[PDB]
């Protein structure tokens, strides 16, 4: 029943990237370093129900830090205090791996580490300009296990 | 991403990337943890490097086409820096940094252990597994095309 | 590597009941439904780390709801707003389930459900008295997957 | 738990639990719900029973021991309360209720269609699938050792 299915996604952990199971760049839920985390903002990270939000700056390509919402516990909203102040009183390490990282790899990962998320990034070797690392999307441990489960 | 050393023959480099003002005191930390005394950079100027000579590292600025191979001349200036530097004080290490070091600082480092002995093949290889797709394809025709000298 | 334990768990999940891997009763994590949601509880709810936090009331056998985070969105701390007032503001399913129930049909109600946590319970035939369910623990998605995964 | 409907030849009933006050409205909704015209207590007073009667619905406090079988008298005027509910209007139903539903209450439940013609295995099969573990010995010795009168 669930054991056949299970199985296969176990199986073709082997052969799926990264790349075909991450929530791609443009429909990750992110919030910028210079959110002001007042009580409409805090209510609003609260209430969408995300334990973790990636931090950008700038561009959301550029993605510099991450927000655990256990991060706001003793913030006072009458304060207003910056989030990129919040995003340097706590340590969350941010993985990044490559659209080629097969799934039963980065699944060991997740089981060694801290951090249950890292940013999907490629490499374009066409420009008038020297390579650069392209941010793609984000991969979860969950997006892992939902392709394990279906 | 992050810097990363090269060593070869007495030879250690740190290919790193241009950081901004406010990174800058962590930036000198990692150009002390693997002890370099100068750097040099081929980039545009986003800081100010007066501080980071003030804890002692001396910096370049030789700015070439993004993208692109390095000049012969230099090439040379490089040579001769790599050379006064190494004999001045053996097993330091002088960075070189890109915006995040994937093309034109990669393609220094790669010119100094191709005339310190290592072969062209072997070199690249050595490389983009210290950091994964370091050129393209204009730096590699010059790679290729790249006659050493035994400097 | 990963595959062979994946599908040793799968396999298992026929055998394993639910009773295998709750945290039982004594080490939930839980919270009293006469809380006052003021800055300093609040907080610590936040800083704990968990999103959702079974709700009891007297004896902490009596799990009457479920608080997630997310619940807290727009609450004042200056107002005092008992717990279970935003426990009547917002639906959580509660589901029950029998220390019999195999780790294969858990998984499966919770892929259906909107709820992706149970509470344990036994019974008990031995009494002066008329039969009684016992609840004995709370098992997550997390315990079961956790048991897939290693 | 939670109440649970059991029909067999135009009977039905309603085991359930002993609610609270302040449960007590969401109750009678899932009274009416399925019907139900009459309820019979069998533990001990913990609310009021004056609404409940205000919404239609006649309460009677029937208890007798906590995990122990009814007397034969409680019997009787069980047998005679569903003939006579029963054929005041039939296709309604009586609710029993226990503290959770889970001994006596489903004992009298037993003793209904062990009279309306389903046999022992038949019937307590009936109710532990509807209801897991509803009995306990003292009450299995009972329902085993008692003899039904076509009633």
């Amino acid at each position: 029943s669930e054991e056949l299915n299970i199985i296969q996604g176990a199986l073709e952990l082997r052969t799926k990237t990264v790349e075909d199971v991450m929530t791609p760049l443009r429909d990750c839920f992110m919030i910028t370093g210079e959110a002001i985390l007042d009580f409409n903002t805090m209510s609003e990270i609260m209430e969408s129900g995300y334990t973790r939000i990636p931090v950008f700056e700038g561009e959301r390509s550029n993605i510099v830090d991450l927000l655990f919402v256990k991060d706001l516990a003793f913030v006072d909203p009458d304060d207003c205090t910056p989030l990129k102040t919040i995003t340097k009183f706590y340590n969350h390490p941010l993985h990044f791996v490559f659209n080629d990282t097969k799934l039963d790899a980065m699944l060991e990962e997740f089981k060694k580490g801290k951090s249950h998320l890292a940013i999907v990034q490629r490499v374009n070797n066409e420009g008038e300009g020297d390579p650069f690392y392209e941010v793609l999307g984000i991969v979860t441990l969950e997006d892992v296990i939902e392709e394990i489960i279906k | 991403p992050a810097p990363v050393e090269v060593t070869y023959k007495n030879m250690r480099f740190l290919i790193t990337h241009n950081p901004t003002n406010a990174t800058l005191n962590k930036f000198i930390e990692e150009l002390k943890k693997y002890g370099v005394t100068t750097i040099v950079r081929v980039c545009e100027a986003t800081y100010d490097t007066t501080l980071v000579e003030k804890e002692g590292i001396h910096v370049l600025d030789w700015p070439f086409d993004d993208g692109a191979p390095p000049s012969n001349q230099i090439v040379d200036d490089w040579l001769s820096l790599v050379k006064i530097k190494f004999r001045e004080e053996p097993g330091c290490c002088i960075a070189v940094h890109d915006v995040a070091g994937l093309g034109r600082a990669p393609v220094l480092v790669a010119l100094a252990l191709i005339e310190g002995g290592m072969k062209y093949e072997d070199a690249v290889q050595f490389i983009r597994q210290k950091r994964r797709g370091a050129f393209n394809s204009k730096q590699l025709l010059y790679l290729e095309k790249y006659r050493p000298k035994m400097r």
